[PDB]
């Protein structure tokens, strides 16, 4: 039971966000009708937290589906990108069809048990996976908590990353 | 990348 998928964002073994290849299919056709709409999208005013809405990545220039994090000054709010997993600060804020809120976010918050992490606590693990953002990685969800995140096993072409954390 | 943007 491996799915393949990438790590689009890490935070530990204790907090990370991964893409399955498994809702590729669905989260392309969102940016797709995204892209679309985008330039004839309204304006969002109402800011706070929790607030889902479309924000622009400040990278890429491009609107995606977020949801407010922190609202800071001059219009400036942190934002979550659900079908990414990574945040931003940004003032551009446009509206998001009811149509188009209504599919699930398209990354996944996971982490790996807690009770297994660390046998000389590897914060090159970070590295490791970083530098490789490029590759596809595989996770076995042994479950989800009531908050939506997986907990998982990771793998590397076939090896537990948690060997990484040990000799 | 990933659903990204053109």
């Amino acid at each position: 039971e491996l799915h393949n998928c990438v790590v689009v964002q890490f935070d530990g073994p204790m907090s990370f966000y991964v893409q399955m290849e498994s809702d590729v299919p669905a989260l392309e056709q969102m940016t797709d009708k995204l892209l679309d709409a985008e330039q004839d999208l309204p304006a969002f005013s109402d800011l706070k937290e929790g607030a889902l809405c479309v924000a622009q990545f400040p990278e890429d220039e491009v609107f995606y589906r977020a949801q407010i994090r922190k609202v800071l000054d001059d219009g400036k709010c942190e934002v979550h990108f659900i079908d990414f997993g990574n945040n931003a600060v940004t003032q551009q804020f446009r509206q998001l069809p009811e149509e188009l809120a209504k599919p699930a976010r398209y990354s996944r918050h996971c982490e790996l048990d807690a009770s297994t992490i660390s046998k000389c606590d590897a914060a090159l693990l970070q590295s490791f996976i970083d530098t490789r953002f490029s590759e596809t990685f595989q996770v076995e969800i042994l479950a989800t908590k009531g908050t939506g995140t997986h907990v998982v096993r990771l793998f590397y072409q076939s090896k537990n990353i948690s060997e990484k954390l040990q000799e | 990348a990933r659903g990204r943007g053109r």
